[PDB]
């Protein structure tokens, strides 16, 4: 079988949705961070964040609530994971004794259904009383919480209306009521139900439906004293508590659509709202003697791209950000002199989402750096992570950075990176604007606007700043010299796409030079459509003009010429040359093997994957193993069965393994950070950072009963299986992890407890217990 | 003539439904010449009913070898002549289906037909 | 005759009674329905709490188990019975099969080079490659053939059929791609364009709670066609426009789709096509009515095992009050029986076997043909052919 090793290196740093309360104690507020796959609590304090404990658990934590049950000194959480495998925690420490007890655990999974495309959407009733869940169109699944609640009851209720862009729950109202914004074919509206445990269904509700603005999509419920619920749009923000339609049309809400609430007073007088442009908004409830009088919006200030926000103690508004790090933001009672109440005191590090890396060593020609582009729009930057924990520096770029590629012989960082501008003026001033050099693309042949931004290997500062034609967007960057000529070239992959037509069908290839202190082309290529990605194959470009993966050879002459042709593609997205192998990973049609043959001239499909996914990232590990992942979160190595009875089984590879990463894989470049078999580092969206290292069967076959030994005796948090969150997880097909370890349960075994460890080891004698502890540092230091 | 009645009988068959679902396929592309709404349109009813025209007539020339069989003629052949019987009236059955569309056609599958079922209850009648 | 009453040859062993034997008759008599009109077990379940029984309980519980499962009988195991639910699948099997043929058969002759060899990719032998299946004709009820014809359907069209709405759906995916790369969600700002068929959300009403079909994303269907489709996708399956009263009309727009073409473009090139989107049409309808015929069969068999259970449940109170007072042993013996009785799915021969042993359980003459029948002059004024008939209710013994 295929035997690998996967072991994570920085830990998953994005936010996915953090919710504060009283957990850890009844006098103490608590907020609890929750990054992909693994919760983090803190203990607020005028200081700042302390934290406390950091628990990984084995799923995603898509929906994070904390509610307190009647009768309940403590708050008790409940996660939801993106597989549905619910589970409602509480905290108990007993004198450092810090443990996470699951009350509540259980799959509350739908054998049958459509998932929405608005995702997941969990809610808690105020008054606690059940757990408001949808999950698939058409239907609501309820949780009851009944003090006598130890397996998860779970009982779906029909519902007329189709598609719900976000439901909640009404406060006030004795009778659990929802209110939803479904989506009529005419328009979308608001209605309300009163949710009814005891007869299972829903009951003619408080109001009715009130045609709101066509772009609405957050549903805030207004407390007691108010009561009723804001529908909040894209242009008006309304109100609809007793039929009192209230609503404003504020021009600065205009500029972009509302993302995420916040409630800073239990008054309910206060909504701090934010936008992915990076603003902080609030919708003062004015109080009427009580009614409400009007709402009104005021701008605070600049934060970073929020995903979740949470008011804290002493006007601290924590700013959790996805797509940059995430920061403490203050509000200040007086403006301050540039106009913004808000004012940054800590930064987070968040590498996500990294889009592409390469490992470059530049200062011992040895033990090298990662330089990945993480981040987009305003937040993009270049992180340079290195071993050293690992040491995280950051040279912001105020623009997303799309490729990255490294020439040796000249010193420099080809980055390709695009700013958002209004339809032309810059909107925010970026690296790219204040460039020691720059010049546009003379080539005769809200809108981003692509350019390549060379740095410089030491200050890190944007030497050139090649903006390209008007409508241009590059999509990729490799820098090397092409066959006869010694000079290594930068060859940027652009592609036409303007407004009025709809697929982009001209494209053109540019190759650049960096002679010392200015960039000049060497020559232009059109061609009939984009070219997805490009590789150097054996002293030629490998070029994927849409499905088209043409072979270009240089000439002395300086200008690219075909020799090949391959169509049985629908977009060759990722190309991964090694040796003679062409790896064309497309969309739907998975891998596909390729092979350039000398005598003929010509390309030859040796093999094809049989599975109809959806690729992310594929790289050739070896000569006989090819991995890669798509969009489930799922790693795959594909075999190709060397000998066989009939061609068919040659041209078919076979999935030996199968994984539940849990992240959307998005590069994969070779190459380790320990200085001085195998490793494929590769960068997630949620800034995790892992690694591909092959294993010899002996220790696999070792490794994999150390799994299941640890699996029995550590138990996870919310009793999910191990082996239930390494599935394979795929709409069609759920099958058993395998020809893969998890390599962060195999370094568990540092730190269980010693008696524990007599537990696992006692049954495995492969020819002991310190004989383990040395393996097991053994795989450590791989990372 | 007794089997070489059944030779040819089932091999012109063969030829009858070759005919027919080419024939019915020459239509369903001028019935997607629907959805039009020009030449292919008129060229295609052109060779419409020339297709059913040339169907009619073989299936006609049948209808006399049906009544030559039935005037030579044990039950081996009954049962055999029932099968040219029943599969003749479902073709010409599945004919008037399609020549209901009608752009004649229909009503020579009716004549058609109308022999063949006064040739099924007159053979019914002594079969039994 | 005589078993004009509920009593008939396997009937029911009074006066709703002889409703339910015109509802189980009028099934048959009927020249034809649609079996999605006809109710669905929810509706049983309706029925049978609203029975009227005459002058014990437990037999009046053991009688209605045989209603509903010769209801059971005639609606879902009733393969070639009047307007079945397997009864759709296998009519349309042969819809399937004759239109890759037709498709095969395209180019035959001016009948409507490598373009059309694009198209033959539909084609099951093609298929039935890629995944490395054999070429079976019940493979087209895996799901995995139909996840590979998708991608042969949208490989077809963005090599031949480049106009401005397939144009707009590739250009989606290359948006697609960059959005999904910086984990986000495409936006509603381009809705300028007409609604996708796939992005359709529609219910099937036979089993309301089967969730919303993923509406399979064929091309081509204007706007106003696409709602007629989803119409009647959602009330009987294309039963309708497909098989019954005055198909011929729809018939001249296509049968699982209706006629329809881009302007500008090559007829014979879009006659092919056509061909492919109404074959994965075809291979979407027959999902779902295999669906729909599993939720039936699931809901049938649990429904009958809560009734037994009950049976089984109350009879046993009449044992031990006979005992405080053969008939005993007729009655403990099917106690024990209608246990063993699992009806898993032989799920026929159960089902037989059942109202078998009912029938060997003695019942008051009271219940028997004999006032059945005199009741039925007065309003005037077996299992083991149900054993034959049921077949296999795996997908390729219907598909045979
Ligand atoms: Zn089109």
């Amino acid at each position: 079988m295929s035997y690998n090793y996967v072991v994570t290196a920085q830990k998953p740093t994005a936010v996915n949705g953090c919710v504060t309360g009283h957990f850890t104690s009844a006098e103490d507020l608590n907020l609890l961070i929750a990054k992909n796959t693994r919760l983090e609590i803190y203990v607020v304090t005028a200081e700042g964040l302390r934290p406390v404990k950091e628990v990984g658990m084995y799923g995603k934590i898509a929906v994070m609530e904390l509610f307190r049950p009647k009768g309940e000194s403590k708050d008790l959480l409940f996660i939801l994971t993106a597989k549905y495998n619910a589970c409602i925690l509480e905290y108990k420490q007993s004198g450092e004794s810090i443990d996470i007890i699951t009350r509540a655990h259980g799959n509350v999974q739908d054998r049958i259904g459509r998932p929405s495309e608005t995702g997941i959407i969990g809610i808690i009733d105020p008054e606690c009383r059940m757990i408001g869940l949808r999950l698939y169109d058409g239907l609501f699944k309820v949780i009851p919480l009944d003090r006598d609640n130890k397996e998860l009851k779970a009982f779906n209720i029909r519902l007329e209306e189709l598609h719900v862009i976000d439901v909640k729950f009404l406060y006030g109202c004795q009778a659990p009521t929802i209110c939803f914004v479904y989506q009529d074919p005419q328009g979308r509206h608001v209605k309300t139900y009163e949710v009814s445990l005891r007869e299972k269904e829903f009951n003619k509700g408080p109001w009715k439906q009130e045609n709101v603005e066509a772009e609405a999509s957050m549903v805030i419920a207004v407390p007691e004293p108010f009561g009723g619920a804001i529908i909040i749009g894209q242009e008006s923000i309304t109100y609809h508590n007793g039929d009192k339609y209230l609503a404003i049309a504020p021009p600065i809400i205009k500029q972009s659509t509302i993302v995420c609430h916040n409630r800073v007073d239990p008054n309910g007088s206060r909504y701090l709202l934010g936008d992915m442009e990076g603003r902080l908004f609030m919708l003062l409830l004015e109080k009427e003697e009580v009614t409400l009088k009007d709402l009104r919006v005021e701008l605070l200030g600049e934060t970073s791209i929020a995903e979740c926000l949470t008011y804290l103690d002493n006007g601290v508004v924590f700013v959790g950000s996805r797509l940059g790090d995430s920061q403490l933001v203050k509000l200040n009672v007086d403006s301050n002199e540039q106009g913004s109440y808000v004012v940054a005191m800590e930064t987070f590090t968040n590498l996500g989402p990294i889009v592409d890396m390469c490992v470059v060593d530049l200062e011992r020609q040895g033990q090298g750096q990662l330089v990945t582009c993480s981040g987009a729009f305003k937040e993009g930057s270049l992180r340079i992570i290195r071993n050293g924990k690992l040491h995280i520096r950051t040279v912001p770029l105020y623009e997303s950075p799309r490729k990255i590629c490294y020439q040796e012989v000249s010193q420099c960082f080809g980055v390709l990176s695009s700013r958002i501008e209004v339809q032309t003026t810059a909107l925010r001033p970026s690296a790219s604007t204040q460039a020691l050099s720059s010049s546009v693309s003379s080539s005769k042949l809200e809108v981003e606007v692509h350019n390549l931004l060379i740095i410089d290997q030491h200050t890190f500062e944007v030497l050139h700043a090649h903006q390209f034609l008007q409508n241009e967007y590059a999509l990729s960057l490799v820098s090397c010299k092409l066959g006869k000529d010694p000079n290594t070239y930068f060859i940027v992959g652009t592609a036409m796409v303007y407004p009025e037509e709809a697929e982009p069908k001209q494209g053109r290839i540019v190759v650049f030079q960096y002679s010392d202190g200015k960039l000049q082309t060497v020559a232009e290529k059109e061609v009939k459509g984009a070219v997805y990605s490009m590789v150097e194959f054996n002293g030629k470009l490998l070029a994927s003009i849409n499905s088209t993966v043409r072979l270009y050879e240089w000439t002395t002459e300086k200008e690219l010429r075909t020799e090949c042709n391959h169509y049985n593609n629908i977009m060759a997205l990722y190309l991964k040359t090694k040796g003679d192998f062409i790896l064309v990973g497309d969309l739907m049609r998975s891998v596909l093997l390729l092979a350039y043959k000398p005598m003929e001239g010509n390309f030859e499909e040796i093999a094809r994957d049989f599975n109809p996914n959806w690729m992310s990232a594929v790289e050739i590990l070896d000569d006989d193993n090819f991995l890669g992942a798509e969009n489930a979160f799922n790693l795959f190595v594909c075999q190709k069965d060397s000998a066989a009875t009939t061609d068919e089984e040659r041209q078919h590879l076979q999935e030996v393994g199968l994984f539940h990463l849990g992240e959307f894989v998005n590069v994969f470049c070779h190459g380790s950070l320990v200085m001085q078999q195998g490793s494929v580092l590769f960068g997630t969206v949620n800034g995790m950072i892992g690694l591909v290292t092959s294993l010899s069967e002996s220790w696999y076959n070792l490794l994999l009963d150390m799994q299941n030994r640890l699996n029995k005796v550590i138990k996870s948090v919310g009793k999910i299986e191990h082996s239930f969150w390494r599935s394979f997880h795929t709409e069609r097909k759920t099958e058993p992890a395998t020809g893969f370890i998890d390599g962060d349960l195999i370094e568990s075994f540092l730190d269980i407890s010693r008696p524990k460890m007599q537990e696992v080891v006692a049954n495995l004698q492969y020819d002991t217990a310190d004989d383990l502890i040395k393996v097991v540092e053994e795989l450590t230091r791989i990372h | 003539e007794i089997e070489t009645r059944i030779l040819d009988l089932q091999t012109a068959v063969e030829a009858l439904v070759r005919s027919i679902r080419q024939l019915k396929d020459v239509q369903d592309v001028f019935s997607f010449r629907y959805t039009v709404l020009r030449q292919l349109v008129q060229t295609t009813a052109n060779e419409l009913d020339r297709m059913r025209k040339e169907v009619l007539d073989i299936s006609k020339a049948l209808v006399g070898r049906l009544t030559t069989l039935v005037d030579l003629l044990l039950e081996q052949w009954l049962t055999a002549g029932a099968k040219v019987l029943f599969h003749l009236r479902q073709l010409l059955k599945q004919l008037k289906d399609m020549s209901l569309m009608l752009r004649m056609f229909g009503q020579g599958v009716d004549l058609q037909n109308a022999q063949v079922t006064e040739l099924l209850q007159r053979l019914l009648q002594r079969s039994f | 005759a005589r078993f004009a009453t509920a009593n008939g040859a396997y009937g029911i062993r009074p006066a709703w009674d002889s409703a339910i034997w015109g509802l189980l008759r009028e099934v048959e008599a009927v020249p034809y329905s649609n079996p999605f009109t006809f109710p669905t077990c929810e509706r049983l379940e309706g029925i049978l709490n609203r029975l009227e029984y005459r002058p014990t309980d437990a037999c009046r519980t053991l009688c209605r188990a045989t209603v509903a499962v010769q209801y059971a009988i005639s609606i879902l195991y009733g393969y070639d019975r009047s307007a079945s639910v397997p009864r759709y699948l296998r009519r349309l099997i042969d819809e399937y099969i004759d239109l890759q043929d037709r498709i095969r058969r395209l180019g035959i002759v001016p009948v409507l080079g490598k373009d059309m060899n694009i198209v033959q990719n539909v084609l099951p032998e093609r298929v039935c490659a890629q995944i490395g299946i054999p070429f079976t004709y019940e493979a087209c009820l895996l799901d995995e053939y139909y996840d590979c014809i998708e991608s042969n359907i949208e490989q077809m069209y963005d090599l031949l059929c480049m106009c401005k709405e397939c144009g707009m759906r590739r250009m989606e995916r290359f948006e697609r791609v960059r959005y999904n790369t910086i984990g986000e969600r495409y936006p509603k700002k381009k809705r300028d364009r007409e609604r996708f068929f796939e992005e359709n959300y529609v219910i099937i009403h036979s089993h309301p709670d089967l969730g919303v079909l993923k509406l399979p994303k064929i091309r081509h269907l204007n706007p106003l066609q696409q709602l007629m489709m989803c119409r009647y996708l959602s009330k009987d399956l294309l039963y309708d426009t497909q098989f019954g009263p005055s198909n011929a009309f729809s018939r001249a727009q296509g049968v699982p789709l209706p006629f329809s073409a881009v302007q500008e473009t090559d007829m014979n090139i879009a006659y092919a096509l056509y061909l492919a989107s109404n074959s994965y049409f075809m291979c979407f309808l027959l999902r779902c009515v295999r669906d729909v015929l599993r939720h039936e069969e699931e809901a049938f068999r649990k429904l009958i095992l809560r009734l037994v259970n009950e049976a089984v449940e109350i009879i046993r109170d009449d044992v031990n009050s006979r005992v405080w007072a053969s008939a005993e042993e007729r009655d403990l013996a099917i106690a024990r029986s209608l246990e063993e009785l699992t009806f898993s799915n032989g799920f026929c021969r159960d089902a037989a076997r059942f109202l078998d042993l009912i029938d060997a359980f003695h019942f008051p003459k009271a219940l028997r043909e004999h006032r059945a029948r005199e009741d039925l002059l007065l309003h005037t004024f077996d299992g083991a052919v149900v054993r034959t008939g049921g077949v296999n209710l795996t997908d390729n013994e219907i598909v045979r």
